[PDB]
């Protein structure tokens, strides 16, 4: 396998003869492949948070769970959504959708979830205001595709609903292998918070685990299809 | 004519080299596999070497070791199996150090190899 180069099928798994292993990797024999010598190690992070919503209940459609791409209430005109408290602003983009995290001195009075399509109106280190415009829906405004949401928490005293969700998703990060390094943990691998990914050795150059999360390898040196 | 030298020249031909990345994975499951010996050799209450050839007992061939170190050495069914018995009792963290050990001894093998 030429460096630079992935994998496309996973560590560990059924294989053909004629079957594409590889861009410029095909297997003559139809059995288990193997990874070997990984150059990159890939983990997925994941992410809590119990964050805020409100949205006009003339817009909202009804749902427990949204997921990935769900589609999220409707949205006639670009409702502004308004701030229910007041404090400084964390701007936290996740990518397609944001984050708003009221906070005063040390801890935050709350937080607020910006799906897709719902843009914030403010930028991190600024001041906000009971009732002062927070961010506005274009309409539409969907849950975005890394994103998932359980618990659904609806709170409506009028025209307008409170949503409370428990909000929970996948952070990618990267970590690029050495000669030094061995990897520990298989492919898919659950993995806890804090655990050594990979070994190396000095513990300097090691891999820990940064959250509770999976494991991912990508681009071996080789490929071995027993 | 049968020339003993290329057989033994074709025969290092067929094993590759080793570059950084498999010198250093190997050298390193050497030395992880012998250190699982040293721990489990707290295990079960034996020497090192002891276990060190037990393991070898099971990998380099099986009767064959045993067979012909010469008239006496030690004995198959008596120093050797009660071995093979006695660190069967054990749990899992014990238990897989067996399995580090061997792999170590394996990895042994193929470093020699390599650089013969």
């Amino acid at each position: 396998l030429p460096a630079g180069v992935d994998a496309l099928v996973k560590d560990g798994e059924e294989v053909v003869k004629g079957q594409e292993l590889a861009p410029g990797v095909v297997s003559r024999m139809d059995g288990v492949a193997l990874y070997r010598f990984p150059r990159r190690v890939r983990v997925d992070y994941l992410r809590k948070e119990r964050a805020a919503l409100r949205i006009p209940l003339s817009a909202w459609v009804e749902k427990e769970a949204y997921r990935p791409g769900e589609v999220l209430a409707e949205l006639s005109e670009p409702y502004l959504f308004r701030a229910e408290e007041s404090g400084v602003v964390e701007l936290k983009d996740l990518a397609e959708g944001h984050l708003i995290y009221l906070r005063q001195e040390e801890e935050v009075v709350a937080r607020y979830f910006l799906p897709a399509g719902m843009t914030p109106l403010v930028v991190e280190g600024e001041i906000v205001e009971v009732g002062q415009p927070l961010a506005e829906g274009k309409g539409l405004l969907r849950l975005p595709r890394h994103m998932t949401a359980k618990e659904v928490e609806a709170e409506e005293e009028g025209d307008s609903v409170h949503l409370t969700l428990f909000l929970e998703w996948t952070e990618p990060k990267d970590y690029k292998v050495a000669p030094h390094m061995n990897v520990i943990v298989p492919e898919g691998a659950k993995v806890q918070a804090g655990e050594k990914i990979v070994a190396a050795i000095d513990p300097e150059e090691e891999v820990i685990a940064e959250a509770e999360g999976v494991v991912h390898l990508h681009e071996p040196a080789s490929i071995l299809v027993v | 004519t049968s020339d003993p030298v290329r057989q033994y020249l074709h025969e290092i031909g067929q094993v590759p080299l080793l570059t950084l990345e498999e010198e250093i994975d190997l050298a390193r499951k050497v030395e992880e596999g012998m250190e699982a010996i040293k721990k489990l050799s707290e295990a079960t209450g034996l020497d090192q070497e002891l276990i060190r050839e037990v393991v070898r007992a099971k990998i380099l061939g099986t009767a064959r070791i045993q067979k012909i170190p010469g008239l006496k050495e030690k004995p198959d069914p008596k120093t050797v199996e009660e071995v093979d018995g006695k660190l069967k009792s054990l749990p899992k963290e014990l238990k897989r150090y067996l399995h580090i050990a061997r792999e170590g001894e394996a990895a042994r093998q193929h470093l020699i190899e390599a650089n013969l």
